[PDB]
C-alpha cells in the first residue's frame, strides 16, 4: 500500500503503556524509508516526536520510543500523562506516488482523568436582543469530565424540542469540558410562559436551572 | 530557536484563489527546504508541495493538478502558497514545515502555527454581542452574578473574545461555536468570577472578528428588565 | 508529471555486460541529479551510482565501483548505467530516481532521502 494506516483511537490509564501500529506498503517502508513521528496537542502545531523510526529529538522524554519492520511500524507510549493527550502521526515516502505521506492520526484518550460536575448557568434575553425582536435563552455548562452531557429543556413543566442548539462537548485549555444549548424564542413565547429551564444530565445526575421573565422585578 | 509563524485565516469564496505566507526565523533561510502539508477536518494531513529555499525550484503533490503555486522570498526569509480555483475540500489548516535532511528521507522538524482557509459561499458577517446575566443587574436576593456575551449572527469562524476590568485582562470560560439553522454562527464568552456589585463600565466584553475586520466592545449591562 | 521510465534490464550470464537507461521527461527544471538504486529480492533499494546532470560529478558504491559506469546525456535527457562483468549478487530490480534538492545529492549521492522522483524499475538477474 502507499498510505500509512493507524488505529484511529487508543487510550490508556495514568502509568500505563499504550501502542500505535502505523503500517505502510513495500513502497515506503519496504524500500527502505524510515518513519517519522509527529505529536499534535489540542490547539497546536505538530512536533517531530521521533524520527528515523527510533531516534529522539531534543526535547523527547524516554517514554517514547519507537521500531519499524520494514512494512509496520509502532510508537509505544509507556508511562502515559495527562499531556500526553493528543492526536500522533506518523510519516513518510513512497516510490510509488514519489512524494511523502501521513498515517491517518491516533487520538490519544488518558482515561481516569477526575471527574467534575458541570458548572450550569441559565441566561434570560438580554433587554438588548429583545428590542431586536429576538429572544435567546443561553444555558452555559463548563467545567466538566467526561465530556457527555445531555441537555433537556422546558417551558413551564413542558419539554421543548424546538428551536433548540446544543453544541458538542468539547475540551477547552483549561482540560475540562464546556458546552452551551440555545433555546431561540420569540419574544411572545418568552412573556407568556411563567418560566423556562435547562436540564443539564451528566454522570448519574442532573441539574436543572430556571428563568423567569418576572423574576428581576 | 527555529521558528516558522504564517499568516492569518482567510476565507474565500469559491473559484478564488488564497496566498498564505510563511515566514522562517532562527536559522540559515536558504539552507532548508519548505514543504507544506494541509489538514482538512476529519481528515489525515496531506502533503501539498516542496520548494527549495535556495534556487527555487518546486514539487506539488498530483492530487492538487496546478491548482497550489510555491514562490519564496529570501530577502523577506518567507514561502508563499498560492492555491487557485478553491473548492469546498480546500477548506483546511495550512502548515508549513522545514525539512531537515535524513538519509532515510527528510523529516519536518519545525512546524509553522498553520493558516486556516475557509472555502463558502456564505456572506461575510460581523457578530451581533449582546449582554447577558444572570442573577439579574442589582440582586435583591444575595444571588451571585454571572456575566456573559451573546456572541450571534457572524460567519465564518472565528471570533476571539477577551474580558477586561478596567484596563486588567480577566479570567473567561470559552465555549464551543455552533453553525445556527441559518447558516450563520453563535456563541458565547462568560466571564469566569461571579460578581455582586459593580461600578456601571467597570466590565466589558471585548469580542474581534477578523474575517470581517470588526472589533465589537460591550461594556454595559443595563437595569434589569 | 515527472516520469522516469527505465529499459535495458534482462537476464546475463556471470561476467556478462548490460546497458541500463533512464528516459526522463515532465522536468520543469534541470538541476536534478539522477541515481540508480537497485532493490535484491527480500531487501531494500540501496544507491548503486548516482549523477548530477549540470556537474557531471559522478559517485559510486563500492561494491560497483570500476564495473558500473554511470553516464548522462542532457539533450536526450537519458542516463545510461553501463554495467560490466556483472556477478549473481548484482541480480535485484533496478530503480532510477531523481534528486530535486541538489543540496541533497552533494551531501548524500547515494541516498534514499536524497531522491523524490522514481521510476517504476526494471528487473536484472545475472545466473550462474
Ligand atoms: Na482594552
Amino acid at each position: 500500500q502507499s498510505a500509512l494506516t493507524q488505529p484511529p483511537s487508543v487510550s490508556g490509564a495514568p502509568g500505563q503503556r499504550v501502542s500505535i501500529s502505523c503500517t505502510g506498503g513495500s513502497s515506503n517502508f519496504g524500500a527502505g524509508y524510515d518513519v517519522h513521528w509527529y505529536q499534535q496537542l489540542p490547539a497546536t502545531a505538530p512536533k517531530l516526536l521521533i524520527y528515523g523510526n527510533n531516534n529522539r529529538p531534543s526535547g523527547v522524554p524516554d517514554r517514547f520510543s519507537g521500531s519499524k519492520s520494514g512494512t509496520s511500524a509502532s510508537l509505544a507510549i509507556t508511562g502515559l500523562q495527562a499531556e500526553d493527550e493528543g492526536d500522533y502521526f506518523c510519516q513518510s515516502f513512497d516510490t510509488s506516488l514519489s512524494g511523502w505521506i501521513f498515517g491517518g492520526g491516533t487520538k490519544l484518550t488518558v482515561l481516569g482523568q477526575p471527574k467534575a460536575a458541570p458548572s450550569v448557568t441559565l441566561f434570560p434575553p438580554s433587554s438588548e436582543e429583545l428590542q431586536a425582536n429576538k429572544a435567546t435563552l443561553v444555558c452555559l455548562i463548563s467545567d466538566f469530565y467526561p465530556g457527555a452531557v445531555t441537555v433537556a429543556w422546558k417551558a413551564d413543566s413542558s419539554p421543548v424540542k424546538a428551536g433548540v442548539e446544543t453544541t458538542t462537548p468539547s475540551k477547552q485549555s483549561n482540560n475540562k469540558y464546556a458546552a452551551s444549548s440555545y433555546l431561540s424564542l420569540t419574544p411572545e413565547q418568552w412573556k407568556s410562559h411563567r418560566s423556562y429551564s435547562c436540564q443539564v444530565t451528566h454522570e448519574g445526575s442532573t441539574v436543572e436551572k430556571t428563568v423567569a421573565p418576572t423574576e428581576c422585578s | 530557536q527555529v521558528q516558522l509563524v504564517q499568516s492569518g485565516a482567510e476565507v474565500r469564496n469559491p473559484g478564488a484563489s488564497v496566498k498564505v505566507s510563511c515566514k522562517a526565523s532562527g536559522y540559515t533561510f536558504t539552507s532548508y527546504a519548505i514543504h507544506w502539508v494541509r489538514q482538512a477536518p476529519g481528515h489525515r494531513l496531506e502533503w501539498v508541495g516542496r520548494i527549495n529555499t535556495d534556487n527555487g525550484n518546486t514539487k506539488y503533490s498530483q492530487k492538487f493538478h496546478g491548482r497550489v503555486a510555491l514562490s519564496r522570498d529570501t530577502s523577506a526569509s518567507t514561502t508563499y502558497m498560492d492555491l487557485s480555483s478553491l473548492n469546498s475540500e480546500d477548506t483546511a489548516v495550512y502548515y508549513c514545515a522545514r525539512a531537515f535532511y535524513y538519509s532515510s528521507g527528510v523529516m519536518f522538524d519545525s512546524w509553522g502555527q498553520g493558516a486556516l482557509v475557509t472555502v463558502s459561499s456564505a456572506p461575510t458577517k460581523a457578530p451581533d454581542v449582546f449582554p447577558i446575566i444572570s442573577g439579574c443587574r442589582h440582586p435583591k436576593d444575595n444571588s451571585p452574578v454571572v456575566l456573559a456575551c451573546l456572541i450571534t449572527g457572524y460567519h465564518p469562524t472565528s471570533v476571539t473574545v477577551t474580558w477586561y476590568m478596567g484596563t486588567q485582562s480577566q479570567p473567561q470560560r470559552t465555549f464551543p461555536e455552533i453553525q445556527r439553522r441559518d447558516s450563520y454562527y453563535m456563541t458565547s464568552s462568560q466571564l469566569s468570577t461571579p460578581l455582586q456589585q459593580w461600578r456601571q463600565g467597570e466590565y466589558k466584553c471585548v469580542v474581534q472578528h477578523t474575517a470581517s475586520k470588526s472589533k465589537k466592545e460591550i461594556f454595559r449591562w443595563p437595569e434589569s428588565p | 508529471q515527472v516520469q522516469l521510465q527505465e529499459s535495458g534490464g534482462g537476464l546475463v550470464q556471470a561476467g556478462g555486460s548490460l546497458r541500463l537507461s533512464c528516459a526522463a521527461s515532465g522536468f520543469t527544471f534541470d538541476d536534478y541529479a539522477i541515481g540508480w538504486f537497485r532493490q535484491a529480492p527480500g531487501k531494500e533499494r540501496e544507491g548503486v551510482s548516482g549523477i548530477r546532470r549540470s556537474d557531471g560529478s559522478t559517485h559510486y558504491a563500492d561494491s560497483v565501483k570500476g564495473r558500473f559506469t554511470i553516464s548522462t546525456d542532457n539533450a536526450k535527457n537519458t542516463v545510461y548505467l553501463q554495467m560490466n562483468n556483472l556477478k549473481p549478487e548484482d541480480t535485484a530490480v533496478y530503480y532510477c530516481a531523481a534528486a530535486g534538492t541538489p543540496s541533497y545529492y552533494y551531501t548524500e549521492p547515494l541516498s534514499l532521502g536524497t531522491y523524490d522522483y522514481w521510476g517504476q524499475g526494471t528487473q536484472v538477474t545475472v545466473s550462474s
